[PDB]
């Protein structure tokens, strides 16, 4: 009826289409025909059942991983945000960063002619426009997106700003950089990943308040206070940032029986130059504590009148334990020196 | 400023391993179209024993050490919010849910039922009185055992493998014939793990369901349909999976333990 | 071969089992037989496909709801905990609360002869034993469980204790009741639910620091 | 103490509506055994057009307003980590992933691909240049259209219904024959919603895949297998679902907006 010639006896036929029909070349094109003429509604409903080829097994992991993370954040207290993957070539300047490696040939507008190499610029920018529309006292958010440098990459950045948290009515607040870090650390605490920060010079980050980020023993992303020069180049006050690369590495848990025998407690302080970083300090103390160091915390420190003008004090709470048996004091005040010795012996 | 310094001591939460394991198992069956639903920890001897072909004075009732209860003014709800009767007890397994669900619904369907169960037993390194199970039920015309077999097989793959495999041996249960116990191949640790029991839903169970339904005014729905159900111990698997050595550890609210599973996901 | 008599021409047969076989009553019992003798391993693998009866549609909601919540908490900063559903009748006193409506007839021990009517008692109790084993400075956790009063009920409780949060080294902390509330409010902020508290007298709660939840 | 007082100002996070919608859609297909996987936003003209039966100088290429890119030292990765060539651009839809996945895997399988796409267009109340789509692909011997039909039907039910239904009309796509557009019945608002397109994977697409595979050393895997794929606009649905009026709203980082979906789940 569609003007085709059908030769053959079956089961496979010779069908020559009318010349005015150019969309008819394959057998499938021919099937689509019977279908539309019979009516797509005359096709029944069904569901397939099969055991999927093995190489398809794990597949979801990556995606899944990204989402659990996405979720934890929101549960931790971050508002998620969605930003255009575009970038104003000009901002490569405005924000002290290298130029975009990818440019559009048909940009939507000269201010979205490149491809974001960084996420945070967009965040900060959002901050601004929010302030101008509605005046939020504080703000804490994040965004996960693809940035483009030599290779496409999945990045995660977060921004904090405002008075901080604390009692609304009551005077004080607690905010600033150490707040952002506070959250950051808790996040990894939740992901079961070891994270720490080490001062690092960043063109876009105020120095002194600059620092690279070390997830479980690795260097990825940074964290810090937004360099004021930029803070002001924009009608903006002080802001705090951090931008990482995903996927986050992962430490497969190795469960470990905790012992019942009570721990060995200790009071201890360290006096070292005002410049020295907490890091190395904890590092050393820790690396010398011995194989029975259960805990290691810092409950206090201050510059301090009663000591060397260029040195500081360190409140370190210590705990020890032995799986199989209780720890004999012989080994405690002993290993304690093992540290103190190489402590400032260095 | 010293950036290496510690930030504001913020609370980092975590989840209980059972919850994690439960979750994991659930996500698995969910991918095969199973839907999760829970039942009551306090049940009626009717749903716990009678509904499932379990006799009063015969050897079967004697496979579950039950906790009997007492007390008044306690209202037990039936599948349709009605009040039901029978000696009260602590669900001895999650199977009762099998019934409540069927009475309340229409085939075909696929459900899975996580839940804490209770058995009167002396608590040791591998035995508890309080633990969790995960029941599974799939009813519909045409269901056969091969389906159960595939079901379990998919589960294996999902847990270990594709270098893992399944073992099905015949075993006896009053609510399924054929009845069977199934083990799973653990490629890593190299051994066979007895996981749980399963089988083709027993005719007298279906009978029971319909009978109670009509007594409730509903039309029969399980005549001419087939089905299989299974149930497995969660703690065991969780222990093998997350590598825990003492089952008592789960109900032992020690933090040093619980935190160990903070980032499990 | 199993000693059954088989009469009939098919397709349905008359099978009388040997008397020593008591487990053989139904047709199904008979099938389990062919199966075990042929071998359970000779059964193929398959997967069913069907559109589920409509009344089964929403079903997962409740469970799902409970879990999202469970998850949010852990993400907010709460450690989850699992406590026995048992209760020491004695604590009905120790903790100012009514007596358990359900008792065991074969308790595991007189200290687990009743059914928890409240969750928190168990939590607090856990707190203690933790302090005695390891000495945690602060603690924030929760637990979701079934309590038993006139009807079985799903309850959620959380406990806070310790110095509180703030700078470890730096002097001050911020904790106490208004901390717990702080978290509570944020949780609802996350669930999109309006919550507030109003002072209420509670036998087990210090007054003045007591309050019902809305 | 005054308990009615406000507690410590703690930060309450939230999630972006697209993420929520995405999530919801994903959980849906996951229950039918679909697995989620993502592709790259920056693609090669080869995967975006050529692989799928899309010609250079013919009317088809002319249905997608593409963003062309430029720049050096940028490394684009192929399905097997190899470096691939072709004019660079911004994925115009998520279909390219269809290919990358097939080249890299073996049937039978079910996947779903969420992802942000880009189209050169003027941004108005119902049209964006940057938005998201969700691609779906199911390949295996025996696959037919009825499967696609059921697939979509299940999706409908999952979203509205069981008082909702599906509409399938024939439409033209270079990578599927038969091709079709499908609408869904919204019982509440009472109207038909055009959701997305779908169809039976085109033979030349399968051809392409195998051809590139062999060029990569792999044996052909898509001869003698069938398949269907579909793709739908996420923003549209999210708007209808969560009741949003302006599509521009999504990329407009306004908080008063974003927070509105705090407790969506
Ligand atoms: N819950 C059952 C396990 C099982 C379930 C279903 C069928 C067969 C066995 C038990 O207590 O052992
Ligand atoms: N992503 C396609 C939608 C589609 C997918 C698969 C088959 C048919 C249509 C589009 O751009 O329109
Ligand atoms: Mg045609
Ligand atoms: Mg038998």
């Amino acid at each position: 009826r569609l003007g085709c010639r059908v030769e053959g006896e079956g089961p496979t036929y010779r069908v020559t289409p009318p010349s005015h029909r150019l969309d008819l070349r394959l057998e499938e094109d021919l099937v689509e025909e019977v279908a539309r003429i019979q009516g797509y509604e005359t096709i029944p409903l069904a569901l397939p059942a099969f055991f999927p080829a093995p190489d398809n097994r794990g597949v979801e992991a990556p995606y899944r991983k990204e989402q659990r993370l996405r979720e934890v954040l929101s549960g931790l207290g971050f508002q998620e945000v969605y930003t255009y993957s575009f970038m104003d070539p000009e901002d490569a300047r405005r924000f002290r960063l290298d130029p975009p490696r990818l440019l559009l040939l048909n940009p939507l507008a000269p201010e979205k002619a490149a491809l974001r190499t960084h996420l945070f610029p967009g965040l900060v920018r959002v901050l601004k426009e929010n302030l101008d529309l509605d005046r939020p006292e504080r703000a804490l958010l994040f965004e996960v997106g693809r940035v483009f440098r030599e290779r496409e990459e999945t990045h995660l950045a977060g921004l904090l700003f405002g008075e901080g948290v604390g009692l609304p009515w009551a005077k004080e607040r607690l905010s600033g950089y150490f707040l952002l870090k506070g959250y950051l650390e808790a996040l990894f605490a939740r992901l079961g990943l070891a994270f720490r920060v080490e001062a690092q010079a960043f063109p876009f980050l105020h120095p002194g308040v600059s620092g690279r980020v070390l997830v479980e023993g690795e260097e990825v992303g940074f964290l810090g206070a937004l360099h004021p020069e930029i803070a002001q180049e924009l009608e903006l006050p002080p802001v705090h940032l951090f931008e990482l690369r995903l996927p986050l590495p992962d430490k497969p848990l190795a469960f470990q029986d905790p012992s019942r025998h009570p721990a060995a407690f200790r009071d201890l302080a360290v006096v070292v130059p005002a410049p020295t970083p907490y890091g190395e300090v904890e590092a050393l103390v820790r690396e010398a504590a011995g194989p029975y160091l259960e805990s290691l915390a810092l409950f206090d420190l201050y510059q301090g009148p009663p000591l060397p003008e260029g040195h500081k004090s360190l409140a370190f709470h210590l705990r020890f334990r032995h799986p199989k048996r209780t720890l004999r004091d012989e080994e405690v005040e002993e290993a304690v020196s093992r540290v103190a010795e190489a402590l400032r012996a260095r | 400023v010293d950036v290496s310094l510690p930030g504001a001591s913020l609370f980092s939460g975590g989840l209980h391993p059972i919850t994690l394991m439960e979750r994991e198992l659930v996500e698995i069956f969910r991918a095969l179209g199973y839907q999760a639903v829970e039942g009551p920890e306090v049940e009626s001897e009717f749903f716990n024993f009678d509904a499932l072909n379990i006799p009063e004075h015969h050897p079967a009732r004697d496979m579950w050490d039950t906790f009997w209860l007492t007390g008044e003014g306690f209202r037990l709800e039936g599948p349709l919010g009605e009040e039901v009767e029978g000696r009260l007890l602590l669900r001895t397994h999650t199977s009762p849910m099998q019934v409540r669900y069927m009475v309340a619904h229409t085939p075909p369907f696929r459900i899975v039922v996580p839940g804490r169960v209770f058995r009167f037993e002396q608590t040791d390194a591998t035995h508890e009185a309080v633990f969790h199970q995960l029941e599974g039920l799939v009813v519909g015309e045409g269901i056969a055992m091969a389906h159960l077999k595939g079901a379990i097989y998919e589960l294996a793959q999902a847990l270990f493998g594709p270098d893992s495999k399944v073992r099905f041996q015949p075993v006896y249960f009053p609510f399924v014939e054929p009845g069977a116990q199934f083990a799973v191949w653990w490629p890593e640790g190299g051994k066979w793990l007895e996981l749980g029991g399963a089988g083709m839903v027993h005719p007298k169970v279906f009978q029971a369901v319909d009978a109670y339904r009509e007594r409730l005014g509903l039309p029969p729905a399980y005549r001419g349909v087939t089905g299989f159900a299974f149930g497995l111990g969660v703690e065991r698997l969780a222990m093998l999976r997350y590598g825990i050595p003492d089952i008592r550890y789960f109900f032992g609210g020690r933090l040093k333990f619980l935190e160990q599973f903070k980032g499990v996901l």
